[PDB]
């Protein structure tokens, strides 16, 4: 007779909570519980944010829920974040990228599974010291996301260095005014930090400046190389692929995976408390959940799904893995893999706007 | 003149008596709360829009639960009706509001309690201090706001430390110990929750940073409900407060009627028409194309009765006549000055 310990989530369809249950149940199988024994209760996202944030309260908390897993919808992850957040439940974004969710202001127990799109930065850094270019032109929305680029990019700068800054509003469908700015300088490596609708604006109008072709370098990350951004986009750009980014079923299994662990790491301690037994009439917060975030932060599991499981100073996913893609006469062409740490290039040779450099 | 659909709803103990004393009429509905959790008030409110068809919500609370901002200010994004946070945990200082809240607050803003602070310090000349922040929403936003008028102030002030605690973690290892060792100014401000001073307080005391020669200043949600003083505050603690003693929530009630009943009035009286009260929370999805934050134009700068119940860009007050608060000997929250109007207006010259 063990304690039946909850492990909740919201996910995109029913194959995927039936892939959660499968994940709680090996992990059952793989661990000593004979003293706490997991147990998936989940949902599927709800049409608006009322219901979605009702769901929560109704379906995980109603059962005590330890963790809320919570992939991004096919509406955002913030009312699951919002209503946990409430009694400081931990969140686990399985392919939210956004990084507001890195605010740990309003997301004050969030940890994902996938890094921010701001990390990709990482990659910038990297690939400027393997083909050492020490000047760059950094474009970006003027929106979170975009300054939430620079910030890092800044961040990993301060070798390499960043020659002009340019950030431009969400929006703005000539951009020739911010382009011509760029032009005027002696760095040719630009990038961009911009939503896929954006990308294609700066797109078009670097085009029609005659920036796309030789002599200059295009960096750029996943949505960037996304939908309308990639109709438009210059050949010869590099662009970032988060391997596995997309599949929720990866992300479930390393999600319980970490989620587990840390539940059997936390019943190690003295006088943990449970969660609330549902939201009504509950206003106090779940006193160990603090314990529990400090417990999954500090959680490491290196044989995941999707690569080595850790977690920053904001609870994101460190050691992400990326396909390093270029544009070769209109095809995404892998030319190598950011591996968690080091740049890896394949065999299929780069092919810069024009040719060689 | 048509009629619009006001639901007051009341958390806690009120006279509903009391409380119960333009192109467009309000048809007013006392509704009495229970609970404060999410689902609570979410299913509250969303029971209330099925029925009635209301055009905006007048929210009181006597809790210390300042979440209770975010949960109206979701609610109020979410369905698009006017939400009128008038006192306790309703109209305590916030994250930002939502693109598309109607959310607005009886409360001081982050900014506005800040300048009070240093106000109360160029009175005593108090100018050596250390700031103290949680992850709040906003700490950045009172640091800034404090760092900006200090390096434009031809004063001598000196900002020895600025800390800044994460309370999302457990505190084993004696962290938050460490850093308030750190202080060594005469004078710290303190920003954060009242749950979260309660522990900062407790700690800063073992350090013996509570005592005399250290004094607190701190803002409105620290103090919150002035009759639930937790043990760990200590003696001589000063806190900025939102007037509960001469601004009753009779009038607040009566003037969250008054700003809807105008807004609307306004809007009625421009475009020839209103927005329609959605009958349900569960079709907000469906129907947002039709719906919009146009009644926040006409809610933002009502005047009645002579008195401007104007509110900032960020939803809160734009003039609050703000109180001085010294907890006593006694344990008490002691009146001991008044903010009227960019000036100070002290009980002491030397406190006592
Ligand atoms: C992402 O890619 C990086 C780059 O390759 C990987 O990092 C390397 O991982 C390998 C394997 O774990 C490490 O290899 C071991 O190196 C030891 C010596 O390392 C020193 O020298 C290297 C090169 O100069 C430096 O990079 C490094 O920092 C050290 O200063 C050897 O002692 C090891 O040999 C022993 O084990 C191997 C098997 O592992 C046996 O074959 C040997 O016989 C022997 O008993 C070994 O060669 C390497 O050090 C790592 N390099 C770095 C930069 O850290 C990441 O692992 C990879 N990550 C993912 C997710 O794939
Ligand atoms: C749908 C829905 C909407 C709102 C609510 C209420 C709510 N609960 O949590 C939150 C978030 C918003 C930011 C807030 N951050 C903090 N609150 C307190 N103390 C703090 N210290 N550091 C940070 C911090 C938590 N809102 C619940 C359900
Ligand atoms: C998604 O990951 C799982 C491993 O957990 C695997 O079954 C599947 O092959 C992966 N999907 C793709 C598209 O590779
Ligand atoms: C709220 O409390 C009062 C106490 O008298 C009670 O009558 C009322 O039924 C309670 N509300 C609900 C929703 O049950
Ligand atoms: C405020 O309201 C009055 C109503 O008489 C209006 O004349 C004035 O223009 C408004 N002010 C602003 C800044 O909108
Ligand atoms: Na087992
Ligand atoms: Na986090
Ligand atoms: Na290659
Ligand atoms: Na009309
Ligand atoms: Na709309």
């Amino acid at each position: 007779d063990p304690k039946i310990v909850n492990i909740g989530a919201v996910l995109s369809t029913k194959k995927h909570e039936q892939i959660f249950r499968e994940a709680v149940n090996q992990a059952n199988k793989r661990h000593f519980t004979r003293k706490i024994q997991l147990q998936a209760t989940s949902v599927t996202h709800r049409p608006n944010a009322i219901q979605m944030a009702l769901s929560v309260c109704e379906d995980l908390i109603s059962s005590q829920v330890y963790a809320i897993l919570v992939s991004h919808p096919p509406l955002t992850p913030t009312p699951i974040s919002y209503t946990a957040g409430f009694y400081r439940i931990p969140v686990i974004g399985l392919t939210t990228r956004m990084s507001i969710y890195s605010d740990k202001s309003i997301h004050l127990s969030f940890l994902r599974t996938v890094p921010p799109y701001s990390h990709q930065a990482l990659v910038w850094f990297e690939m400027m010291r393997l083909f050492n270019w020490n000047h760059v032109i950094l474009i970006v929305s003027d929106d979170h996301e975009g300054r939430a680029a620079q910030k890092k990019l800044e961040t990993l700068l301060e070798g390499p260095k960043a020659d002009k800054v340019l950030q431009f509003e969400p929006g703005t469908k000539n951009l020739t005014a911010l382009l011509l700015e760029a032009k005027e300088l002696e760095a040719r490596v630009i990038i961009l930090s911009a939503s896929e609708d954006d990308a294609t604006a700066v797109y078009k109008s670097a085009a029609m400046l005659d920036m796309t072709g030789a002599g200059y370098v295009w960096l750029v990350g996943e949505r960037e190389i996304s939908g309308s951004a990639l109709r438009y986009a210059p050949d010869g750009i590099i662009g970032l692929q988060l391997i596995n980014g997309k599949n929720e079923s990866a992300h479930i299994s390393d999600a319980v995976a970490v989620v587990a662990q840390a539940i059997h790491e936390l019943f190690e301690m003295e006088n943990i408390t449970d969660p609330p037994r549902g939201c009504v009439g509950n206003t106090n917060i779940w006193k160990t959940g603090p314990l529990f975030k400090r417990v999954l932060m500090s959680s490491k599991y290196p044989d995941g799904v999707t690569g080595r499981i850790e977690f920053n100073e904001d609870g994101d996913r460190k050691f992400a893995q990326y396909s390093i893609m270029n544009l070769q006469n209109r095809k995404l062409v892998q030319v190598g893999i950011f591996n968690g740490s080091y740049i890896i290039q394949n065999d299929r040779k780069i092919i810069w706007p024009g040719g060689e450099t | 003149p048509p009629s619009i659909g006001i639901a007051v709803i009341l958390v806690g103990t009120s006279d509903e008596v009391a409380i119960k004393d333009l192109s467009v009429v309000p048809r007013v509905e006392l509704v009495a709360m229970n609970e404060t959790d999410p689902k609570s008030i979410i299913t509250r409110i969303c029971d209330l829009m099925s029925d009635r068809k209301i055009q905006g919500v007048v929210f009181a609370d006597d809790t210390d639960q300042e979440a209770i901002a975010q949960i109206l200010d979701f609610i109020s994004a979410q369905t698009l009706t006017p939400i009128l946070g008038i006192h306790g945990g309703s109209s305590m200082i916030m994250a930002d509001k939502d693109e598309s809240s109607m959310f607005f607050q009886f409360g001081p803003s982050i900014e506005q309690q800040a300048s009070v602070m240093l106000n109360i310090m160029e009175e005593y000349d108090w100018y050596i201090f250390s700031i103290v922040t949680t992850y709040f929403p906003g700490y950045q936003d009172f640091v800034n706001k404090i760092r900006s008028t200090i390096e434009n102030s031809f004063v001598g002030w000196e900002l020895e430390e600025v800390l800044l605690l994460d309370m999302s973690l457990d505190d084993g290892d004696s962290k938050i110990q460490n850093q308030l060792k750190k202080l060594q100014s005469p004078i710290i401000l303190l920003y954060c929750t009242k749950e979260e001073a309660t522990y900062i307080f407790e700690v800063a005391n073992s350090v013996g940073l509570t005592g005399y020669g250290y004094t607190w200043i701190v803002p409105s949600l620290v103090a919150g409900d002035t009759d639930t003083v937790p043990a760990e505050f200590p003696t001589g603690l000063i806190s900025v407060s939102y007037d509960e003693w001469d601004y009753g929530l009779p009038a607040r009630v009566r003037d969250g009627i008054a700003i809807i009943t105008t807004a609307a009035s306004d809007m009625l009286s421009e475009h020839s028409f209103i927005p329609e009260p959605k009958s349900s929370c569960y079709n907000t999805h469906e129907k947002r194309i039709y719906q919009s934050n146009m009644l926040n134009r006409y809610l933002i700068n009502v005047t009645f009765e002579g008195r401007d119940l104007s509110f900032s860009e960020d939803g809160y007050q734009m003039h609050p006549k703000l109180v001085i608060i010294l907890l006593n000997k006694e344990r008490k929250w002691e009146r001991v000055g008044k903010w009227k109007d960019k000036s100070l207006q002290m009980k002491y010259y030397v406190w006592p």
